[PDB]
């Protein structure tokens, strides 16, 4: 539950990463899909057994594992097995709160003994994003 | 006329699949006994899926009291076969006319069991 | 349409396919194939009649 990212167990050999995603899409909620990665033990034309899809939000992983357990996700005569992931795909924070875009960022130090402040460099338009997982 | 009976739960199927013509191996895990077995079911006429629960008996013979080589009423996966491996935690190795079953248990558990001998297997899924 | 003869129907009323004519299905295992192709493995269940001809 501390991540989003579940990885599948047995996926066909034969399939593409945009099958998969658009049979998550239809059993699963529109576009509630963000990553999906197939590793290769090759360049580009030998993928793995396995795949690691990511979720926007909890809720959805929660679905998806229920679905896996009464074994409902039926993809070209293939049962897909959930299980937990290791690492993120993409460190994203899951709550679209703590996500700060098109934010002002400046530097600077106390530079006076009263309440007072100095800027040096100012940024416009900078992306924040809080990890409490990861504590950066 | 029953040796072991006890239920069983599924875990994991070896191909994982609904559609695939081929012969699929389980792997239940025993309640209370908590004995693994390994066998090779047809799920396209008995279906079998992860999660359910299904009891399973082994007796000489059907026959009640004896006469050896009317329990057919009661199971509906009946099976025969002989014990040709005994050598292990000590686990049987049965062979349903080349439908290998791995039963793999507690010595104390399987201690009636002879070398070379033609035994059922009784399944229901409750 | 996966179907190669004309044995299934399409019924706008109640917008559900029907069976019209199944004595045309030539046991071409087509609309099976498709069924399980597009992940449904107990839609149509077909079985020959052995005590009919």
């Amino acid at each position: 539950t501390n991540r989003s990212t579940v990885k599948i167990s047995n996926v066909p050999q034969t399939i593409v990463a945009d099958e998969l995603l658009r049979f998550l899409e239809l059993h699963l909620g529109e576009d509630t899909v963000f990553a999906l990665e197939i590793p290769t033990t090759r360049d580009n034309w030998k993928p793995r057994d396995f795949a690691r899809v990511q979720f926007t939000t909890l809720e959805v992983k929660s679905r998806a594992q229920l679905l896996s357990s009464q074994s409902k996700l039926l993809f070209k005569t293939h049962n897909l097995r959930l299980s937990e992931a290791y690492d993120d795909i993409i460190p994203r924070p899951v709550d679209p709160r703590k996500r700060l875009d098109d934010i002002v960022l400046t530097v600077g130090f106390p530079e006076s003994d009263e309440k007072r402040f100095c800027a040096l460099e100012k940024w416009d338009g900078v992306r924040c994003w809080i990890l409490t997982e990861k504590r950066r | 006329i029953i040796m072991f009976e006890d239920i069983f739960v599924v875990d994991k199927l070896d191909p994982d699949g609904k559609k695939f013509d081929k012969v699929t191996r389980v792997e239940a895990r025993s309640h209370n006994l908590e004995m693994f077995m390994h066998l090779d079911v047809n799920t396209e006429v008995y279906p079998l899926a992860v999660g359910d629960k299904f009891t399973l008996a082994m007796a000489p013979t059907l026959n009640l009291d004896g006469t050896p080589d009317t329990l057919a009423d009661k199971y509906e996966y009946i099976m025969h076969g002989k014990l040709y491996k005994i050598s292990e935690k000590a686990e049987l190795y049965v062979s349903f006319g080349g439908l290998l079953m791995l039963l793999q248990g507690d010595p104390a558990h399987i201690s009636h069991f002879e070398l070379d001998q033609r035994l059922f297997l009784l399944m229901r899924k409750l | 349409e996966s179907s190669p003869t004309k044995v299934f129907g399409m019924d706008p009323v109640t917008r559900q396919v029907v069976v019209v004519d199944p004595e045309a299905y030539t046991y071409d295992e087509e609309v099976i194939k498709k069924a399980e192709a597009m992940g449904k493995p107990g839609l149509i269940e077909i079985s020959p009649k052995d005590d009919s001809f």
